[PDB]
């Protein structure tokens, strides 16, 4: 059912399939099509086996702006996430170029500013992987505000805790 | 035995005070000026024993059967706690086994089906500690609520979390101090806080109002938002309005905050939400009015009564199997260690009294 | 009520003047039950964790712990003055007489109520008032009425550069 | 130059005004080459770090990136002002429109290049004006033009006392 526990978390686990299977078919696929990887087989790639642990898996955009709540994906275009490099902390963000071609908006610039205060809070590395065609235009001055939120953070953690990029 | 006059303050200031049942006292004044001063008669063990200093006013952390047994309680707090605030807890590091056990997934089916029908919160609390040991304090006390020391990993943890098997679980004056003073207990000696959160709401009743609940509650707010310590929170089922935000919130500064999917995260129940949010397209065609609202209560419980809208906008920080949340709180607390929080410069706060 | 007082004015580093005259803690079930012991306990952490100036002045009644409690020097107050009416004790004299004698009535009690009133006589006119403390320098100083307002004055004047703190912590754990 | 600036001021306590008027970026491949994104972000990193007062006023265009780097309140900024006059919107309505409705003018692009002027027009009176920003809090206020000495002064007046501090470190690491 869906008012007995049992439904509820049943439900749960369909939630998560389509979390983990954001950004459409035949853009998944053309990604592939090139040599490049999901932004969560990239997040694998870097994290020891079983460490990485998912922060806003089921975030949604708040737009209405031109048609851009049709659609509100699980995660909003961006996987982030705590999990340990070679038995070390390390706070991590991957754009999701099959969300919205990885367009950068409001929700998905939140959920950056929070592993970013996270690694911040704990003192562990951020490393960030980048592929985004730019800002998420119907999100209007929203989209910018999220990177100035992002900006103020590199420049506040700079010499604090260490920041690599991932440019894929 | 004896603690009398002005000279029960000196323990009352102490961090926690353990008892022995029948054989020790506290009063500020006797029996016999009670009965002079106000002609009302007590004893002594009603006025100021044991039982009454840990169930009603609040008093005492602990009752123990004899003096040997208050001793090892005793001991028992040392070991959870460090040797001054300087350092962390003492620790006996231990890597826990991550796979999920059959004790893991007694989770999934520990909350019932019905909404009104409880739970033992100590189970879920016994779940993800190391050896199912949890250290219980003040228990005769405000049982709405419990508070307490465990470890995970071999690290000293503690505990706070509603009882809904107890007066539904709901926040009323005397939970809220007991949590505030032992939240901020821990975070003035390093110790992680955990809080389970299963809350309908705040205690109705005159009497919490002239006592003073605005004032007393808020002490628990006021106990959250100042602790630097790592602040993990789970919500196992209700969780409305002001009591949701009370209950170690990410907005007061809760670090990981997760929610099974039988959590009721809302502003308020359904029925009273229908009443305010519909109460015009409810006066209009009021020849269906029980038919209309029922409908409209059955949509907000399907549509709100979740923690869904929670996690869309990171106030919940995942939606998680009630299994999964001993391997959620390990491996949280393993990354939250090195939290380093500092609050403004003061010589110190002015919390509620 | 004055617990959170005493806490506000030394954050916001205002001086604070206590006027005492206290007969001990009001007696009651309610109060016990209430409590007051955990409660009562705030106005103490208050006056020894404040670091602003404190002077106290006690005109008349200052019996047993609610002595203690109002801004005494044992918690810290830096000045202390008493008048001449103040009564600093233990306890009230009935009380004090009951227990200092009590084997010494329980004898003979016949023709022995009455005298019960001498023992009490002495005992007030004996240490009902500032002098013991006084001799301790509990109270620094023993003063007329009267020049109450020169000695805040002047206190204050040299107080007003006062510089104390408490021992390093993240925050203290003031029973709540 | 506004970079080196502005931590010069920053550095010994000195307020910074800005004054925003920027379409956006200057296009060129040497742009690109001689290291736009190492050496544009110096003026980011300048205003971020920056803990001495800062009040920002808009008077026209602020489009996309430039628009957050001109001392935004995103980096920290103070009190922001905007003038009646001000566009502040994520890059031009005809580079916008061109996107936003890229599949609407596909279809059946015959008499079509005509209606492109008019979706343009909606873009420019619905976007690009500073009330989406107020509405979000963006900008602190949307003033007259004749009024912002009053705001500066007044600003400055309470901003005066801003005290601010970065998080604990040897130094920075800004793009050299």
């Amino acid at each position: 059912d869906i008012h007995t526990t049992a439904g509820k978390l049943a439900d749960l686990r369909r939630r998560i399939e389509e979390a983990t299977h954001a950004g459409s078919a035949r853009a998944v696929e053309k990604q592939h099509a090139k040599g490049k990887l999901t932004a969560r087989e990239r997040i694998d790639l870097l994290l020891d086996e079983g460490s990485f642990v998912e922060l806003d898996e089921f975030a949604r955009h708040r737009s209405t702006n031109f048609g851009l709540d049709a659609n509100r994906p699980y995660g909003d275009g961006v996987v982030t996430g705590y999990g340990t490099v070679d038995g070390r902390p390390v706070a991590v963000f991957s754009q999701d170029f099959t969300v919205f071609g990885g367009a950068l908006g409001e929700v998905y610039g939140q959920k950056i500013v929070k592993v970013m205060d996270f690694a911040l809070k704990t003192g562990c590395p951020v490393v960030g992987i980048n592929d985004s065609g730019g800002a998420r235009i119907q999100e209007g001055v929203a989209s910018l505000g999220a990177y100035g939120e992002i900006f103020r953070r590199n420049t506040h953690a700079s010499g604090v805790i260490p920041q690599i990029s991932l440019v894929v | 035995g004896p603690c009398a006059g002005g000279a029960v303050y000196s323990p009352a200031i102490t961090d926690f005070t353990v008892m022995v049942d029948q054989t020790s006292h506290m009063f500020i004044t006797g029996p016999d000026v009670i009965k002079t001063v106000t002609g009302e008669d007590v004893g002594f063990e009603e006025l100021g024993g044991a039982r009454t200093h840990n169930s009603t006013s609040g008093v005492a952390h602990h009752m123990a059967g004899d003096e040997k047994d208050a001793v090892e309680y005793v001991k028992q707090l040392l070991s959870y706690l460090p040797s001054n605030n300087l350092s962390e807890p003492p620790a006996f590091p231990e890597e826990a086994d991550l796979a999920v056990t059959d004790e893991d997934a007694e989770l999934d089916t520990i909350v019932p089906d019905s909404a009104n029908q409880p739970y033992d919160m100590h189970s879920v609390i016994e779940h993800v500690l190391d050896d199912a040991e949890f250290f219980e304090t003040q228990p005769l006390f405000a049982p709405n609520i419990l508070t307490g020391f465990g470890r995970v990993e071999g690290r000293p943890v503690g505990i706070v979390a509603n009882q809904p098997m107890q007066f539904a679980g709901c926040l009323d004056i005397t939970a809220s101090e007991k949590a505030a003073r032992f939240v901020r207990t821990c975070d003035a000696f390093n110790v992680p806080v955990l809080t389970f959160v299963d809350v309908p709401g705040f205690l109705p009743g005159v009497d919490q109002e002239h006592d003073g609940i605005i004032r007393r509650g808020a002490k628990l707010i006021f106990a959250y938002a100042e602790a630097t310590v790592p602040l993990i929170t789970v919500i196992t089922r209700k969780a409305f309005g002001g009591a949701y935000v009370v209950m170690g919130s990410k907005h007061l500064g809760a670090d990981l905050n997760l929610a099974w999917p039988t959590a009721q995260i809302a502003v308020m129940g359904a029925q009273g939400a229908v009443n305010i949010l519909h109460r015009r397209t409810i006066a209009d065609a009021g020849d269906d009015a029980e038919a209309t609202r029922a409908r409209l209560i059955q949509e907000y419980e399907d549509a709100l009564l979740n923690p869904y809208t929670a996690a869309e906008r990171g106030y919940v920080d995942a939606v998680i199997m009630p299994s999964d949340t001993r391997r959620h709180i390990v491996r949280g607390l393993r990354q939250l260690r090195t939290k380093r929080e500092s609050l403004p410069p003061k010589k110190h706060g002015n919390i509620p009294l």
